[PDB]
RNA sequence: AAACUUUCAACAACGGAUCUCUUGGUUCUGGCAUCGAUGAAGAACGCAGCGAAAUGCGAUAAGUAAUGUGAAUUGCAGAAUUCCGUGAAUCAUCGAAUCUUUGAACGCACAUUGCGCCCGCCGGUAUUCCGGCGGGCAUGCCUGUUCGAGCGUCAUUU
RNA sequence: UGAGCCCGGGUCGAACGGCCUCUAGUGCAGAUCUUGGUGGUAGUAGCAAAU
RNA sequence: GGGACCGAGGACCGCGCUCUGCAAGGAUGCUGGCGUAAUGGUCACCAGCGACCCGUCUUGAAACACGGACCAAGGAGUCAAGGUUUUGCGCGAGUGUUUGGGUGUAAAACCCGCACGCGUAAUGAAAGUGAACGUAGGUGAGAGCUUCGGCGCAUCAUCGACCGAUCCUGAUGUAUUCGGAUGGAUUUGAGUAGGAGCGUUAAGCCUUGGACCCGAAAGAUGGUGAAC
RNA sequence: UUGACCUCGGAUCAGGUAGGAGGACCCGCUGAACUUAAGCAUAUCAAUAAGCGGAGGAAAAGAAACCAACAGGGAUUGCCCUAGUAACGGCGAGUGAAGCGGCAACAGCUCAAAUUUGAAAGCUGGCUUCGGCCCGCGUUGUAAUUUGGAGAGGAUGCUUUGGGCGAGGCUCCUUCUGAGUUCCCUGGAACGGGACGCCACAGAGGGUGAGAGCCCCGUAUAGUUGGAAGCCAAGCCUGUGUAAAGCUCCUUCGACGAGUCGAGUAGUUUGGGAAUGCUGCUCAAAAUGGGAGGUAAAUUUCUUCUAAAGCUAAAUACCGGCCAGAGACCGAUAGCGCACAAGUAGAGUGAUCGAAAGAUGAAAAGCACUUUGAAAAGAGGGUUAAAUAGCACGUGAAAUUGUUGAAAGGGAAGCGCUUGUGACCAGACUUGCGCCCGGCGGAUCAUCCGGUGUUCUCACCGGUGCACUCCGCCGGGCUCAGGCCAG
């Protein structure tokens, strides 16, 4: 499959350690900015759609409104304490809703919140 | 060895900088060591030289010749000292070229700026000496 | 450069004139004009098969093989003659592993390069340090032009524990020429077998040994290999009672007499 | 290329640039994290020493040894098990460890100034006149037109009076 | 036998090969985002004591201001230029200035240092004459100001 | 045996070699081969453009 | 009896004989010569004999033809991606850290959480089905071990057994229109019948990329100019 | 007559804006041919090359009219895998994705659709005493509220505030911060050899008369002087307005983008006639609507989203700009065309083509002076460690040439085997052991003494001696052995 000019459209990977150290420095800079806060926001536990991966679970985009309300965290205040919110997702199952509620409750129990100014 | 990324170990760049440095950098390069009595009197190892320094020679074919510096030819990285001269074919005396690294200072032409330079270098020296000691 | 050799305007004269059929530069007002171009046989032309950046430079080596060879290198370092075999001048140290006390190699006691040098002289690395110091030499070739001017021998490798011994000996032995410093958790085969030759002289420590145990049991998916030979002594294998009893009578001697 | 060679030939100084980066690589300030931060160590190690969780996401690779930085119902609903229509929305009501962690905990648990909001002079005057005229009848004060142009509810008037202090 | 031709040795010519060197080139990697009508990239003409080349600069012309350093320039001529100093330097930095004709090129023409119009000044017989100088005079569009046109259109006896 | 290696004599002035491996822009008589230098023709043909 | 060429091996062993040692599995003994030169080397020349100028190309062969004035330097099967055979190495029914993350003495070295790639059960067009009647079978060889009585690797030939599929045979039974049980077939498989694979290195070969180096006329794109 | 409103124009009026450049990466338009298919036309090359327009440090894309059939996922973007699978194809050449999964990064929003109607609360300009005065825009709609996994309005009871200074901190430039020029030899010069030292969180690099950690610049860590601009910020002063904001509840409401979808049709494009997407022409929509999917399951049941308005950092590319650091790279016919006057010299009308060319010496100390003579030239004489290192200059091969010397040559040379003559050059086994006497001195000699290190039983020193033993040295004496070649 070399009918075209792979000579003009070949791009190498000699900068792999450079990109790795750059990414490490970028996350370190984010940590320096958000010094006491975690680098990444909390994300919910969701399930892989297809039949080939049903029994496996992964991380989602953001927590559901019903899950947030059940966990007792306001919608407008959750992003300020670092909880990803996804308005598109729906629960559709008490199992997933309860799992995400338990995750949010664990986050509350492990979280310390500072009093504004 | 070298750790700071700003410093370079490239001989090419080092030689280019050495051979194309401006006059202040040429002076810094053509700093010269001071003698013993001077070193125990000022607590300084070496300072850049000027036109009014009595100097003694420690290297070369004219070793152990003493005189006052006549000029500092910065373009050729050389200094001209009194009474160290050669005769050309016609007999005219051209001062023989000798290096600050091959001469050692015996007396300083002291002014305000020179006193300030020695004071700064010295003060740094006892500062770090005390920092190491205690 | 990709454009090197063919950044030139030239058209072959063809069979029209009595010259070699090679692309020749156009124009009629320069010494360049009329000269050959585009050829590897012609001056200022392109080279045959120009070097390209997508050549295979890095080689993929199995982690199992790497761990196996590191273990073999450690065993070679434990073997005493292999130090002479690799060239390390090992004659005054009282023990070929040479484990030294973590009490004297930990903390700031060895942070000073003078303290590190005195410790090396006391334990017996002094001859090797003097060897590298006196083998400081100039390299022959264009490496001098390309930034590799001098070559020297290799010194002993200091192995410690960052958890218990710390990171001051790192600088203390960093300054000393020839000697290198390597953590016990990140043993480097390039330092264990320099130039492909086994038998690197390594100054160990007690914490380093107790952590070699832990890391070599901790490596997942890897086990200490079982060797195909139990008694390495082939002299034992041959000159043993059972073999000598089971053997048959010799059919001759080492040097046979000439019959006719 | 010709531009670089012109910089070669010209007797103009080379404008060396300093290593300036948009984002600081280390925290700075008179806070606990900034004071106890170790420059030589990495993010994961610093968070291990502090006692906080760095990444809430799933571990993407092997970690260092011991870092800990990376991490009867009649009506059958698991939510009754999980439980401990309005919620506090501007704050959350929350109920041998590193020095940094205890310092942060003390800072969190320290009491804070109330900064109580008060009322305007004209609001005070209006409430005073309304009390002077209608005594303490919330219905009557809501009913009044002249003294109460903004037809606020009796409950609103009652809470304004309570906040002011006079019954 | 000499001459001529051939082989070899010593020496001497030609030539730039081999070894050595590299202020160069090539490749990779890391940090940052910055040209122009407030005149860009580029072209031309001039500026030094001796300047051919290269560089810098623009009639304030190898350049000025300010700051910093702290006793030079240098091939030759040179200073009564400057040394306990606001102070040398073919110095470094660089926040302030000067910035000729062209060129997107902008009053018209452009192959002329030519030809125009408005505002002001200067000198030479000068309210009149002459010459020079300073400010100016491109286009399309947006906002605002002003002016004008249109039986398009509204009225106006209280 | 051989491709080649070592030494002696002269010159010369700043780096270089043996072995184990690793690597490749690694070995020339041709290609009316490339570049450069130099011959016979020849002190000949002819004074012709160039010089 | 006369003459020519050679002396190979290096304690003993053996075969023997004419047996106090011999000519018996290989030269010793004696004497002399050798440093102002024994013996050599290179160059030049003469002398006897021999002897076409190389490379390429064609032809059964020649013969033609192409290139060669000389010398120095340069000068041509290389590198990728994808296949394949063989050697070595690691692990092994599993194997591959290096997309990435952690770490670091910082393009190195060390580490690994989840996936993924190939393989570890096949067949049928398909619905789909789905690998033991026999120490996973026997018989005979077969390397090898053996208490000499006998055990028998791998593999082969034959007779078997089973599975997927095809053509049948058509059970209890069945919602009364569904089923495949049993016994078969000169059947088919890239099948089972006690796994060999994954990664890496080295060499070789194939395809495409400029593809061992050199060498058309042409075609197209965009510009410069004048003219029968 | 006058004054509006609207529209269209002029002004060398006031304030601004657009050119061009660059174009490595980026967003669009437009768009070939060679080649392959051993011929060639579809196809391929290639949705590429050339041409045209337009930005930035990134651009673009981007918060579903999505993926999917799930036990669901949930903006965009980049890598691995999916995968050479699906799908398409002179079913030849070939072309060729995507979902999912593991990752890196992750951030959500502004409008049009409403009546502020108990008050256009909004904004441009010039005039300023800089504090507030006008003019104009505008109701053909500027502020506040609101954008459909919403919201509005009331009731309701909880909980939030806003500004101005600002010490100091971080980033970056800068000042300063270790140790021999100790003695001897060689040399022109010591940076070389030997002896004796020191420093080192500094043994990277470069200069200095030759290989310099300690002669010099720098080099390492912690500091320390002064300065620029951004961001952060402990704290300290003002708030005020019946001002804004988040929610809970409900006998009240809930507007959502048109020549646009869609149908027919021509072109272009893709793996993709449910036309893959788009453009052009004709016709031309809906409001229990529309789009895309699932499904034979018995009728289009079911699933999932809202198109025709818009913004948005990060992970991503980068032959370009300002720099910086490196290499198992090339080393002056190489490496970019250019290490040096290089896009220079030069050629062509023009677009364009485009070279050759590095090294004296440590330091010019670049040959004073005398003497030839018309010259880029010699003989003396001088500088240098050296001038056969003399601006033709580090070393200086071969081709070719000259002088001297030797030999040879009757219509080819050159080469092979084998002598001979001449010339020059080299120089053979490196040539000794053993025994016996007399003397001398040292020692595993002495059951000698003392000390030290050790493998703890072996060594090495200091001190006595010569009775024995062993070594040598001297002066005698005798023997033997030898390298090559001949008979």
């Amino acid at each position: 499959h070399f009918r075209k000019h792979w000579q003009r459209r070949v791009r190498c990977h000699f900068d792999q350690p450079g990109k790795k150290v750059t990414r490490r420095l970028a996350r370190r800079a984010k940590a320096a900015a958000l010094a006491p806060r975690p680098v990444d926001k909390l994300r919910p536990i969701v399930r892989c759609p297809t039949v080939k991966y049903n029994r496996r679970t992964r991380l989602g985009r953001g927590f559901t409104l019903e899950e947030l309300k059940a966990a007792g965290i306001p919608r407008l205040l959750a992003p300020t304490i670092g909880i990803a919110v996804d308005h598109r997702r729906k629960n559709l199952s008490e199992e997933s809703l309860a799992a995400n509620v338990q995750r949010l409750k664990d986050y509350k129990a492990r979280l310390i919140l500072f009093p504004r100014k | 060895m070298k750790v700071r990324p700003t410093v370079s170990s490239s001989r090419r760049k080092a030689r280019k900088a050495h051979f194309s440095a401006p006059s202040s950098v040429r002076r810094v390069i053509m700093s010269a060591p001071l003698s013993k009595e001077l070193r125990e009197k000022y607590n300084v190892r070496s300072i850049p030289i000027r036109k009014g320094d009595e100097v003694q020679i420690v290297r070369g074919a004219h070793k152990d010749k003493e005189g006052k510096v006549t000029s500092v030819y910065r373009l050729k990285y050389v200094i001209h000292v009194e009474r160290v001269t050669r005769e050309k074919a016609t007999g005219q005396t051209v001062p023989i070229g000798i290096h600050p690294s091959n001469v050692v200072i015996t007396k300083l032409h002291l002014d305000k700026d020179r006193e300030n330079i020695l004071a700064r270098i010295k003060a740094g020296r006892e500062q770090v000496a005390k920092a190491k000691g205690k | 450069s990709e454009k090197a050799g063919h950044q030139t305007s030239a058209e072959s004269w063809g069979t029209g004139r009595a010259v070699a059929r090679i692309p020749r530069v156009s124009g009629g007002g320069t010494h360049r004009a009329g000269q050959g171009a585009f050829g590897n046989m012609c001056r200022s032309g392109r080279m045959f098969a120009p070097t390209k950046i997508w050549r295979k430079w890095h080689v993929k080596i199995n982690q199992g093989q790497k761990r196996f060879a590191t273990a073999s290198a450690l065993a070679a370092s434990a073997v005493a003659p292999l130090l002479m075999a690799r060239g390390h001048q090992v004659s005054t140290v009282p023990e070929v592993p040479l484990v030294v006390d973590s009490a004297a190699v930990a903390g700031d006691a060895v942070a000073k390069t003078a303290a590190a040098y005195k410790l090396l002289k006391a334990i017996g690395a002094g001859p090797d340090v003097e060897k590298v110091k006196k083998s400081k030499k100039l390299r022959a070739g264009k490496g001098k032009m390309r930034g590799r001017r001098h070559r020297q021998r290799r010194g002993p490798l200091i192995v410690y524990s960052p958890e218990h011994d710390g990171k001051e000996l790192v600088k203390g032995f960093r300054n000393i020429p020839g000697v290198e410093t390597c953590p016990v958790d990140a043993l480097n085969l390039l330092q264990l077998a320099p130039g492909g030759h086994l038998g690197r002289f390594i100054v160990w420590t007690s914490a380093a040994i107790k952590q070699l145990d832990a890391v070599y049991e901790s490596k997942k998916g890897f086990f200490l290999p079982a060797n195909i030979v139990s008694q390495a002594d082939l002299s034992r294998l041959i000159n043993s009672t059972e073999i000598q009893s089971v053997l048959r009578a010799p059919k001759g001697e080492a040097r046979t007499k000439r019959a006719c | 290329r010709e531009l670089q060679k012109r910089k070669r030939r010209s007797s103009r100084p080379t404008i060396r640039m300093p290593n300036r980066r948009k984002k600081a690589l280390n925290p700075a300030g008179n806070n606990i994290i900034a004071k106890s931060w170790n420059k030589k160590e990495t993010l994961s190690q610093n968070y291990t020493r502090f006692g906080l969780v760095a990444k809430l996401g799933k571990a993407t690779g092997g970690t260092a040894p011991g870092n800990k930085a990376l991490l009867s119902e009649s009506d059958a609903v698991p939510q009754q098990q999980q439980q401990e229509n309005h919620i506090r929305q501007h704050d959350l009501e929350l109920e041998s460890k590193p020095e940094v962690l205890r310092a942060l905990e003390r800072e969190a648990t320290r009491p804070v100034e109330k900064t109580v909001r008060h009322q305007s002079e004209r609001e005070r005057e209006w409430l005073q006149r309304l009390v002077d005229k209608h005594g303490d009848d919330v219905a009557a004060m809501a009913r009044d037109r002249k003294l109460n142009p903004y037809q606020q509810t009796a409950s609103d008037i009652k809470r304004r009076l309570k906040k002011a202090g006079l019954l």
